[PDB]
DNA sequence: CGGCCGCTACGTATC
């Protein structure tokens, strides 16, 4: 069936080159060249994340003979009051080694030697403010001590623990701002989100004006809203048998909100 | 300015013909309800002649009125961030969006001016 | 432009 | 490649003769020569650890045939919630003892020997509040008995930590405050950089008003931001093959703080 | 003046 | 608290017999116009008794009315810086 | 290095 082909499509998830995800990738290269420690704030739908994974496909694992695979980016993500042997454990199983019964100490000398040996460059860590704050001892330290430039990726929140204490406020001043969405570039990407994400039967021309005065209350500006609102008003869309979206449909969805 | 260009409270605005004049003087005529768009007239024989429509690039969709762009300039000079046309209108949209009694006043009387249409 | 499958994208990832 | 040499070299780190460094060196051989026990507070990024490896740099190890190592002067830094034990292991494996399992009094009672053996006259403590409250106890036992100066260096999150045992602050009460630079000092520290550690093609002019603006403003007065200022401004600068720095690229640079 | 290269002072070292 | 702290609008305290106490609760008594000192009583037997006199450390030739130092607070934690 | 030109900030007056 036809239709179902393309209602397994829209369900699904997809990366759209955009100007935000380009600008990340241009200036964590340039922090992972500089081994510079650095961190990456913004609005909780900007699309950091999505941004960071982009720049982990990229950068993929060297495999060579019987060695170690060569990691250059690193990314984890910890759990809620993530402690110091937490941290230790989820960096040792992303380079695919086992973890067994220790101590602390243990769990850091064999830390150090899986990031030696095996080439990493960059440690991106995603919800920072999960950390609990001794362990952030840990993320300096290593940061010093190895060659390897940490990335702090959070919400305004994330400052906010920061401030708390200097010795980390300093190490990881440097950052990059993520923004919402206006003007020009807002319209401009309603047409991609049309031409390469949605790719309807026939086109449902979402920057004509009316269409842009719906998505724009709907949305304010967020690319984690943009991706949901369209996704639901083109399966909308198609389950009641229309060939596009039209004003409407999309107020009934944007209606949710 | 060179460009074509006017800025004013913060706003920078681009007009039809207004590039034939970058040097030059100009007298606007504008709306305190809404500043989107300004009126360009320049002196020609000692006298005012209508030169153009000139429009806040990038807002021709949107509207601002002064007492909005001048509480969006004071929050964005003490906010420490740019100076932009959506710059500004960001600095709006949240504080629209989020009440203050003169707000509240405001929207009272706004629907009355509604009446009035 | 090239438009990634979010699944596909993990199938490729070493 | 001469810029890829420039960028392996500008990555990189030394130590500059200041007027900082030359104070806490007269200062410590004081502590050194008296034995008496002391503190060296102060902001994060003023430069204390350099200092103080500029120190353990100097006053090199002598050496006996087959004797162990004279060791004048020993450096540790401590893990987060560093315990007896991992004192003692850490001051016994710097002078190179490999440390065997026993109970913590036989850790105690090797570390005691070691230093007494080592001919120890300063032991320094870098991020002294790493420290659980209770190690304190073996710190003021090895300066009571042992003739030690324990230096401890923190930032003023130390004094908040020494302030919770009297018998901690009544015996480091002795203390040296590393400061922020400014006016002349700051204008004359900028001109060493430029000439000692840049090494670009022709003089930037980094002392001039119109660009010293630019950088009281970056730095705050703070040595570790200057270094780290300047060097990414010449890798920067270097990947777009100017011989200078410039009003509008240390802007760029600037920007990102 | 005389000014260090960290990993010099390293590499020096006992 | 260990070491015969008191906490007290964000100053900490300390005094000639406290550390005794620790853990126990004790009466503060203070004057808005100066801070810097505060009485501390104990209760024993039912009975209020005077303890000692605690002196907030390292301020103790200085003034401070219980205002001056609220409203610094405040511009601490806005500045976001500690305390 | 020195001069000229938009957007803010302080001082004064009145209902
Ligand atoms: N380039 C892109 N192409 C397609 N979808 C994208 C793109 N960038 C972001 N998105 C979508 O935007 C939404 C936001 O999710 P994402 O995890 O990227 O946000 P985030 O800002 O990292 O969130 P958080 O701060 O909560 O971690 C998702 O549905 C994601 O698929
Ligand atoms: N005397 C110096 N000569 C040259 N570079 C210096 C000097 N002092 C500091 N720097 C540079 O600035 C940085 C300052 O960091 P440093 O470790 O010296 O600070 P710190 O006071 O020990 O910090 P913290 O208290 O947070 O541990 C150094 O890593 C180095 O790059
Ligand atoms: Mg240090």
């Amino acid at each position: 069936e036809w239709l179902q082909a393309e209602i397994a499509r829209l369900k699904g998830k997809s990366i759209v080159p955009l100007q935000q995800v380009k600008t990340l990738h241009d200036w964590l290269d340039g922090k992972r060249k500089a081994r510079k420690s650095c961190r990456v704030v913004g609005e909780s739908r900007t699309g950091k994340t999505v941004a960071c994974d982009a720049y982990r496909y990229r950068h993929k694992p060297q495999q060579e003979a019987g060695r170690p695979p060569t990691v250059p980016v690193v990314y984890i993500r910890p759990h809620q009051k993530c402690g110091p042997k937490d941290l230790f454990k989820k960096i040792t199983e992303y380079l695919k080694y086992r973890v067994t019964k220790g101590t602390v100490s243990d769990f850091r000398d064999r830390t150090i030697e899986v990031l030696k040996g095996c080439g990493v460059e960059m440690l991106i860590i995603d919800e920072a403010d999960r950390l609990k704050p001794e362990t952030f001892a840990d993320v300096r330290d290593i940061a010093e001590d190895l060659g390897i430039a940490v990335v702090l990726v959070g919400t305004d929140r994330l400052d906010a623990v920061i401030k708390r204490d200097e010795q980390v406020l300093e190490r990881f001043r440097a950052h990059l701002r993520f923004g919402k969405l206006s003007g020009e570039d807002f319209k401009n990407t309603v047409e991609m989100w049309e031409q390469m994400v949605l790719k309807l039967p026939v086109s449902s021309n979402l920057k004509s004006k009316e269409m842009l005065r719906i998505l724009t209350s709907a949305t304010e500006g967020y690319i984690g809203r943009l991706d949901e609102i369209l996704r639901e008003a083109a399966i909308r869309s198609l389950s009641r048998g229309l060939k596009k979206i039209d004003k409407a449909v999309l107020q009934e969805v944007a209606k949710e909100y | 300015q060179r460009g074509g260009c006017l800025q004013f409270q913060n706003l920078m605005y681009r007009g039809e013909y207004l590039a034939g004049y970058a040097g030059e003087t100009v007298n606007l005529r504008f709306d305190p309800r809404d500043i989107t768009t300004i009126l360009v007239y320049r002196q020609e024989n000692n006298q005012e002649v209508f030169l153009t429509r000139a429009h806040a690039q990038g807002l021709e969709t949107e509207q601002l009125a002064l007492d909005e762009a001048e509480a969006a300039s004071r929050r964005l000079r003490t906010a420490g961030k740019t100076i932009s046309n959506q710059s500004l209108l960001q600095e709006v949209v949240d504080r629209d969006a989020l009440k203050e009694r003169q707000k509240l006043e405001q929207t009272v009387l706004r629907s009355a001016a509604v009446d009035e249409s | 432009i090239e438009v990634w499958d979010y699944e596909q994208l993990r199938e490729e990832y070493g």
